[PDB]
């Protein structure tokens, strides 16, 4: 099962599901975490620790500052896993 | 003799210690601020904090100084002064047996560099200060809490800290464990009003303003 | 030295069977390091004074037992130990540079101790 | 006066960084301290206590203060990780035996003289 962009798409959405605070309906691809998705300063970090455990890797900090929208999440996992389908 | 009760006065040690005080003041003018020798022949050196490592090393290493023993290390909290905490280093000489004291100042937050390297005995003493006064020490090898109980708060020797603390602990069967509770004394500490309103020693009178 | 002394008496250091040349070389090295130190510094004056004195006496009297006596530093082993420490001190504060004036005055009344 | 010396962090951003992986460590810790210490705490109600304690000192804005809270939490982390702390001290954060304290002025008046 080769790694794919769509696989990371669906895995990111599915693992964003488990976070209690986020309401799934207003969750979207471009749902901004600060304003649209509405997570606080720490909750952005909160789903950062929800990322690397599920995909199975390590998350540094200087990216975890930048990684806010799920698009940034998926394409950062993409070039970290050298994802090009 | 005529003075059988008054302690003997040893002026020779006083003059000799004053000479060494001028010596050490001239050697390290960068950090030394004020050196003085007490009436009972005990010299104290008031240095800037940045000289915690240099001055001590000069006192630990120099041939004509030769101090390798850290008798004790202590802080003396005094809320009045701008930097409340003052740290005292007590050194004893072996080749030139004598006791010297160097004193530095720091507030709650401004860190003071940790000796440890100059005197590996300081380590535990060092921890005590951090665990007892809040004076954090820069790059100390392990500045964990040393004396007080686990998960404690504050720094008890701070003069603002109450005598009885803030929280006791006792058995609770409802949770089947020792639990921490806010203080509720069975009898309050009576604070007696000593220090009679009449001046004791005219010599040490504070100048007016 | 006749029969070399077995133990100096302090377990933290052993006996130097050829102490005179050790005194010589360490003293010369620290004199060099003080030559590095600028002239105006009082440290260079005091330490050069004591060290050139010590080198004079060690090169003058070649008996080790009398060397300790006029060296007033106990056994020669702790003397070369202290000489190494003095070298280390001079080297370490070469770049500390304490000969400069005081970094700044203490803040207002920070030393008066009637409260 | 205004100029001061830092502990580690230069600006709010880097201290903001330090609290980040402090919360990282607390998150990765809570489940296996629940497991190891035989806690009666649950995993979620373990994490939210960490979150509420981190939010407790929300008002702090001085950098040096932030380094102080982060290093004290660091000491807390060491105390917890290698089992130096004990189960009772871990429960100490959760106020079980402490009776609920009223908040409204009317209840304060009913109970006794206290602001
Ligand atoms: C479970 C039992 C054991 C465990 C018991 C709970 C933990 C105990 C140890 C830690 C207690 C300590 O008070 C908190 C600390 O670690 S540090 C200071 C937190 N306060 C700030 O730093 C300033 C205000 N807050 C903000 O500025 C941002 O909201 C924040 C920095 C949070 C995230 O910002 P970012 O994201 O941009």
């Amino acid at each position: 099962p080769p790694l794919t962009l769509e696989a990371i798409k669906d895995r990111v959405l599915y693992v964003l599901k488990l976070y209690d605070k986020i309401d799934p309906e207003k969750l979207s691809v471009n749902s901004h975490f600060m304003k649209d998705l509405g997570l606080d300063s720490l909750d952005q970090v909160e789903i950062i620790m929800a990322m690397e455990d599920e995909f199975g890797f390590e998350i540094p900090d200087i990216d975890a500052e930048k990684l806010m929208c799920p698009q940034e999440i998926v394409d950062y996992i993409a070039d970290k896993k050298d994802v090009y389908e | 003799d005529t003075r059988p009760t008054i302690r003997p006065r040893n002026d020779v040690v006083h003059k000799q210690l004053s000479a060494f005080g001028q010596y050490v003041a001239e050697i390290l003018p960068k950090y030394v601020q004020q050196v003085q020798v007490s009436c009972f022949n005990e010299l104290e050196i008031f240095i800037h904090p940045d000289g915690v490592i240099p001055v001590l090393t000069f006192l630990r290493d120099h041939t004509n100084a030769q101090f390798k023993s850290l008798a004790d290390l202590t802080a003396v909290d005094v809320p009045t002064r701008q930097n409340r905490f003052e740290i005292v280093y007590n050194l004893l000489s072996l080749r030139f047996n004598s006791q010297i004291r160097v004193k530095t100042y720091t507030d709650e937050l401004t860190p003071i560099e940790s000796s440890v390297t100059v005197y590996k005995a300081a380590n535990w003493y060092e921890r005590e200060i951090w665990d007892m006064f809040g004076v954090f020490f820069a790059n100390h090898p392990d500045l964990r809490r040393i004396l007080t109980g686990y998960g404690f708060e504050g720094h008890p020797f701070r003069k603002d800290f109450p005598l009885s603390g803030y929280v006791e602990l006792r058995y609770d069967d409802e949770v089947k464990r020792v639990v921490a509770e806010p203080v509720e004394l069975a009898q309050e500490f009576r604070k007696f009003d000593l220090n009679s309103p009449w001046e004791a020693f005219p010599a040490y009178r504070q100048p007016p303003e | 030295a006749g029969l070399l002394k077995k133990t100096t008496g302090l377990v933290g250091l052993a006996v130097c069977e050829t102490p005179h040349e050790r005194l010589k070389i360490l003293y010369t090295k620290i004199l060099d390091v003080l030559g590095q130190i600028p002239k105006n510094a009082a440290y260079r004056k005091y330490t050069e004074q004591i060290t050139n004195e010590k080198l004079g006496m060690v090169k003058a009297e070649p008996d080790v037992k009398k060397l300790e006596e006029q060296l007033q530093g106990g056994q020669i082993e702790e003397v070369i130990l202290q000489a190494e420490n003095e070298l280390s001190l001079a080297r370490k504060m070469l770049r500390w540079k304490p000969w400069e004036p005081l970094v700044e005055e203490p803040p207002a009344n920070q030393w008066k101790w009637p409260i | 006066g205004t100029s001061v010396k830092p502990i580690f962090s230069r600006d709010m951003n880097e201290a903001k960084r330090r609290v980040r992986e402090l919360y990282r460590a607390w998150y990765r810790e809570v489940p296996n301290t629940v497991h190891l210490f035989q806690l009666d705490i649950s995993v979620k109600q373990g994490r939210d206590k960490v979150r509420e304690m981190f939010m407790k000192n929300a008002h702090v804005t001085d950098p040096r203060v932030v380094d102080l809270l982060v290093i004290k939490g660091k000491m807390e982390l060491e105390e917890t990780i290698n089992v130096w702390k004990q189960r009772t001290h871990i429960m100490r954060f959760f106020h079980e035996t402490e009776a609920p304290r009223p908040t409204d002025f009317l209840s304060k008046f009913y109970v006794g003289h206290d602001p």
